[PDB]
């Protein structure tokens, strides 16, 4: 019991760690996710940024 | 053009680069600086009568002392008064985010309309910023009531509080005969005591006198006319300590020796539960006036930075960032960039 216990408590910490990468993460793979090669407007905001 | 609008509006709302318009404004998101410097005034627009404060006071003394004898003055009834008070700031932030968001409205426009001859695409590029715009306002005060209610959870009493009231020259008019004549001098009175000076270093220290179980009375006319006169009297010794003629003080003009009464009053003598409610009810309101400057102060601050952080830099990231992004996402982009008439 006292095992189960401990391995149950310390789901809080990755459950914290998980969900903060994935909003550092999820700025920039919301734009690749969209890639297409044949993006004429893509290399257009390359450009200018 | 969308690199133009860009560059355009941030040199307009930072102040950045040449060209400045030196003579027709003061304009141009400088503006937002007398904003800054004018929700310091909505602060001070408020306004409340003492008496609603000091009946508010009293019932709040004895709501919190139930049916028990007090001893001393209880914590909750300075900490209701504070939570009562700081209630009251909600409504002019709220109305300082409304102003700053009109202003960045009116700028985008001076920026799109004025400068921009394609039809559509002023409208595309107006419509686009507003409408980021005003989500942010939606983020920007949620932060500003999260500040509020902290404000209100604790009382911190460490910095700056009153860590544990009327001054003026006046003359003796009545001098025992074995000296004569009058004696000016520099007076000060406080909520506790009178201390007499020689002059305004406060220095001499010559007379203290209490607050307490002293009387006022006016004087009959036995003398020449020429001045006001109080009294100041005991009635439970024969001498005010150091007495000079139940101290007739004179004045310039009647409205100051109410202005004295007043402070008398104040400092907790009685006119010609008073023992010790009263008592309480002063100490609370000067506490509870020390304690809310340093609310006010803390407010102006940092306002303007949960302003800044929340809705113009992520204006601004937005518009170098996403505005292209956004504009190809708008209509068939066919009649986009299709030039007018003229």
């Amino acid at each position: 019991q006292q095992l189960t216990n401990h391995i149950r408590d310390t789901l809080p910490g990755l459950r914290n760690k998980l969900q903060s990468q994935l909003l550092s993460i999820e700025k920039e793979v919301e734009e690749y996710k969209n890639f297409r090669p044949d993006d004429p407007a893509r290399k257009t905001k390359a450009l200018l940024q | 053009m969308v690199q133009q609008f860009a560059v355009d509006f941030e040199k307009r709302i930072e102040g950045s680069g040449d060209q400045i318009d030196t003579y027709e404004l003061s304009g141009g998101a400088r503006i937002n600086r007398i904003f800054h410097e004018r929700f310091p005034f909505e602060l001070v627009k408020m306004e409340f009568d003492e008496k609603e404060l000091r009946r508010e006071i009293s019932y709040a003394i004895k709501n919190i002392h139930g049916i028990r004898t007090g001893l001393f003055t209880p914590d909750m009834a300075f900490e209701t008064i504070v939570k009562k008070q700081v209630k009251k700031i909600r409504e002019p932030c709220l109305k300082c985010v409304d102003m700053v968001i009109s202003e960045l409205i009116s700028t985008v426009r001076q920026c799109t309309k004025k400068l921009q001859q394609y039809p559509r695409l002023r409208e595309e590029m107006e419509r686009i910023v507003t409408t980021h715009i005003r989500e942010r306002e939606g983020r920007t005060k949620e932060q500003v009531m999260l500040l509020i209610d902290i404000e209100l959870a604790y009382m911190n009493t460490n910095h700056e509080d009153f860590i544990g009231i009327r001054k003026g020259w006046l003359t003796i008019n009545n001098i025992g005969i074995m000296k004569g004549g009058s004696k000016e001098y520099w007076f000060v009175l406080t909520a506790e005591n009178l201390s007499w000076y020689k002059d305004d270093e406060e220095k001499e220290k010559k007379y203290m006198l209490s607050v307490d179980n002293l009387k006022l009375r006016d004087v009959e006319k036995g003398f020449m006319s020429s001045k006001h006169i109080f009294a100041l009297f005991n009635t439970e010794q024969r001498n005010v300590y150091k007495d000079y003629r139940q101290l007739e003080l004179a004045c310039e003009t009647q409205e100051e020796v109410d202005s004295w009464k007043a402070s008398f009053l104040r400092a907790g003598v009685y006119p010609e539960m008073d023992p010790q409610l009263e008592r309480q009810v002063e100490t609370i309101r000067n506490l509870v006036d020390s304690y809310m400057a340093i609310v006010n102060k803390t407010v102006r601050d940092l306002m303007p930075k949960t302003i800044m952080h929340l809705m113009i830099n992520n204006t601004k990231e937005f518009i170098f960032s996403e505005l292209l992004a956004n504009l190809y996402s708008c209509g068939d982009q066919n009649t986009l960039m299709e030039e007018s008439a003229e």
